[PDB]
RNA sequence: CUUUAAAUCCUUUAACGAGGAUCCAUUGGAGGGCAAGUCUGGUGCCAGCAGCCGCGGUAAUUCCAGCUCCAAUAGCGUAUA
């Protein structure tokens, strides 16, 4: 009898086939395009893409005109109007079931800094993202898998204590004059 | 910079051991004249003694 | 010890080469009453008896050993007992003078299996003019 | 020969070489899109059985 | 189904409690002597002793001979034949040895050329065979 | 000079038959040995 | 049928002879130490050549057990008396053009 | 500095701290299922591999070792229910 939760879930999904050619290929695609890691994001970004397709599978099996089913219709559409990936023109309960991966990555923290123009690869941009540079709102983020909202998307800039945002000097600048001034003199 | 061997792990341990053996040796050199050690005394003989 | 002598009693046979003495023969068939002399080896009860020049037709089972009618078990070299010599059943008797005769060297019929009885544990009873013995036996046998 | 049951025979007797430099990784990023680009920009679809990226043939 | 009423259901249970208790696999896992009879006792691994080393020949179309060792085990007390997994791996174990034994994957049957045989040598002297396969790990003394 | 010693280490022997081969974790440590010995009989081979 | 090179023993081999034939792939011979072995067939010999009874084999030994042990090739009458010859079989050891009386 | 009965854990912050950034990522496989070399050298129905087909007979796309390649990745393989 402990204060305790127990209370966890998997994220990811494991596929069915172990070994085949294309889904191996639109797979490697979308990590080499994107700037992912590996495939266990990848996997748990379609985990989350079949329960909201769970999801609109069901309430669309309900009938019409049920309070029920206009209640978590009008949750489900403001949440994916509220992330930024739905357009606010397709205000429908059954234009859920046509969107795709690379929808739900294009509203990342990576690929979002990317295209702002701040930074130069993807893959820079991860490590930039990783490495305590870049704040959301007067607030640092240290990760790359970050939802960025529609209202936070014109509040991303670069950290105050970053030295490309205005602060002081990396730790090999200050080496370097170290050196510049021990080499001179 | 080459002040130890390719790995560490067998290198690592060399200051460990002389820092203990110059403990060893310290505490060989530091020491006191009167009220030493309870001696050990031995008892041994033949059955029925 | 004494249980695997016990059971192994009839599987273990001694080797023995034994010299036949002249006219001295009483009984000749039913059962082979001869007055032998030991001159290899030590003679037991249960010892076969062979011929080695009669291409090793064997003799019989012997029944006991007698020193001028008195049981004695062991026989060592160089003694004149007398021992009295079963048929074994289910083969034929045997006779003297016919079958075999007083010129003929007497072994002991012994087996590659008593051998290596001897072998494992009897280290205390088999000696070195023994293990001779043990070698003319397997020499004189056709077993290696 | 020797014997016929003697275990460890190949094991044994069999030659010894080291190992060479060692390589890199990218950690899947250009490590296997190397080998996509190889198998789409630079292998061409040949009409017949297959055209693997390691046929050193 | 074939008998099809409404107010029926009990014969219906009752012959699919038959014709289930009539099969091969529910019959193995639902009975006491397929328990019984295994010789681990319903375990994945179990220690025993070597006490015997001996080779077995193999079918047919191939043609080898495998080294095998007889085990007796700790916690029922009969004698089972074992393989070694690997190549030179006999000479890594003697008698009057403690190992660990374990099937080869096919729920206790034999697999490939070696008949008789349905478990497989995994740890010995409370040390990995795998290590002392590869050089990872030296032998105890 | 017997009030500055932290009491006496003693060790107790054996010295029966098959024991008297077990004195190498017995003697080799022990400084000062004491030997009893019984003037009915006097020397011993062990003892010796 | 070309005279071959004859080959000695190295550590493993013995001189053995086959006195009673067993079926099912397997062989029985007698080695000239005086115990019992159990042979088995090559599988560079299935059937290329045809073991019979009373004849010189010539049999690999086992280490871990002096029970079972395997045949390795076959000396039929000329290497065998050539190597009688030699002096490795002693004089107890009959071939006598396969006689069965022993 | 903070937390805390008192510390430790996390966060903040001085001074250190990376160029082959040795501050070195393994685990199983490469005939079919089933992603992935008719590569090189060795023993040549032996040693062995192989869940199943089957590979081993002195040209081994399967054994035993080096090079390359694929699979998942701080994780991977095996046995049991």
């Amino acid at each position: 009898p402990v204060a305790r939760s127990w209370v966890c879930r998997k994220t990811y999904v494991t596929p069915r086939r172990p070994f085949e050619k294309s889904r191996l290929d639109q797979e490697l695609k979308l990590i080499g395009e994107y700037g992912l890691r590996n495939k266990r994001e990848v996997w748990r970004v379609k985990f989350t893409l079949a329960k909201i397709r769970k999801a609109a599978r069901e309430l669309l099996t309900l009938d019409e005109k049920d309070p029920r089913r206009l209640f978590e219709g009008n949750a489900l559409l403001r949440r994916l109007v509220r992330i930024g990936v739905l357009d606010e023109g397709k205000m429908k309960l059954d234009y859920i079931l046509g969107l795709k991966i690379e929808d739900f990555l294009e509203r990342r923290l990576q690929t979002q800094v990317f295209k702002l123009g701040l930074a130069k690869s993807i893959h820079h941009a991860r490590v930039l993202i990783r490495q305590r540079h870049i704040r959301v709102r007067k607030q640092v983020v240290n990760i790359p898998s970050f939802i960025v909202r529609l209202d936070s998307q014109k509040h991303i800039d670069f950290s105050l204590r970053s030295p490309y945002g205005g602060g002081r000097p990396g730790r090999v600048k200050r080496k370097n004059a170290k050196k510049g001034q021990g080499g001179a003199g | 910079d080459s002040d130890d061997d390719r790995t560490k792990e067998e290198r690592a341990y060399d200051k460990a051991k002389r820092r203990i053996e110059k403990r060893r040796l310290e505490h060989s050199k530091n020491v006191n004249t009167e009220k030493l050690r309870a001696p050990v005394i031995c008892v041994l003989g033949h059955v029925d003694t | 010890k004494k249980q695997k002598q016990e059971e192994f009693k009839h599987i273990a046979v001694f080797p023995c080469k034994m010299k036949i003495l002249p006219q001295y023969i009483f009984n000749s068939r039913d059962p082979i009453v001869m007055g032998v002399t030991v001159e290899a080896g030590q003679v037991k009860q249960g010892t076969p008896m062979c011929v080695p020049s009669k291409n090793f037709v064997d003799i019989g089972i012997v029944t006991s050993i007698e020193v001028n009618h008195k049981q004695v078990d062991v026989a060592k070299k160089g003694q004149e007992v007398c021992v009295k010599i079963e048929p074994i059943p289910g083969e034929s008797p045997k006779m003297f003078g016919r079958h075999f005769e007083a010129t003929d060297i007497l072994v002991s019929k012994i087996s590659r299996q008593s051998i290596d009885a001897l072998k494992d544990w009897f280290r205390d009873e088999m000696q070195k003019s023994d293990w001779q013995l043990i070698v003319e036996l397997k020499k004189v046998f056709e077993i290696i | 020969h020797g014997s016929l049951a003697r275990v460890g025979k190949v094991r044994g007797q069999t030659l010894k070489v080291a190992k060479q430099e060692k390589k890199k990784k990218r950690t899947g990023r250009a490590k296997r899109r190397m080998q996509y680009n190889r198998r789409f920009v630079n292998v061409v679809p040949t009409f017949g059985k297959k055209k693997g990226p390691n046929a050193n043939s | 189904g074939k008998c099809r009423g409404l107010r029926t259901a009990r014969k219906l249970r009752s012959h699919r409690r038959d014709q289930k208790w009539h099969d091969k696999q529910y019959k193995k896992a639902h009975l006491g002597t397929a328990l019984k009879a295994n010789p681990f006792g319903g375990a994945s691994h179990a220690k025993g002793i070597v006490l015997e080393k001996v080779g077995v020949e193999a079918k047919q179309p191939n043609s080898a001979i495998r080294k095998c060792v007889r085990v007796q085990l700790i916690k029922n007390g009969k004698k089972i034949t074992a393989f070694v997994p690997n190549d030179g791996c006999l000479n890594f174990i003697e008698e009057n040895d403690e190992v660990l034994v374990a099937g080869f994957g096919r729920k206790g049957h034999a697999v490939g050329d070696i008949p008789g045989v349905r478990f497989k040598v995994v740890k010995v002297a409370n040390v990995s065979l795998l290590a002392l396969y590869k050089g990872k790990k030296e032998r105890p003394r | 000079e017997n009030v500055r010693i932290p009491g006496m280490l003693i060790i107790d022997t054996p010295g029966h038959e098959s024991f008297s081969n077990l004195r190498n974790r017995g003697s080799s440590l022990c400084d000062i040995a004491i030997l009893v010995v019984d003037i009915m009989h006097g020397l011993e081979p062990q003892t010796i | 049928s070309e005279k071959r090179e004859l080959v000695f023993k190295e550590d493993g081999q013995e001189y053995a002879q086959v006195i009673k034939m067993l079926g099912n792939g397997r062989l029985e011979a007698m080695c000239f130490d005086g115990v019992k072995r159990l042979c088995h067939i090559r599988g560079k010999l299935r059937k290329k050549v045809w073991i019979n009874t009373s004849d010189i084999i010539l049999v690999g030994l086992r280490d871990y057990q002096d029970n079972k042990a395997d045949v390795i090739l076959k000396y039929n009458a000329d290497e065998a008396r050539s190597l009688k010859a030699y002096g490795e079989l002693p004089e107890h050891a009959k071939i006598n053009e396969t006689d069965t009386f022993g």
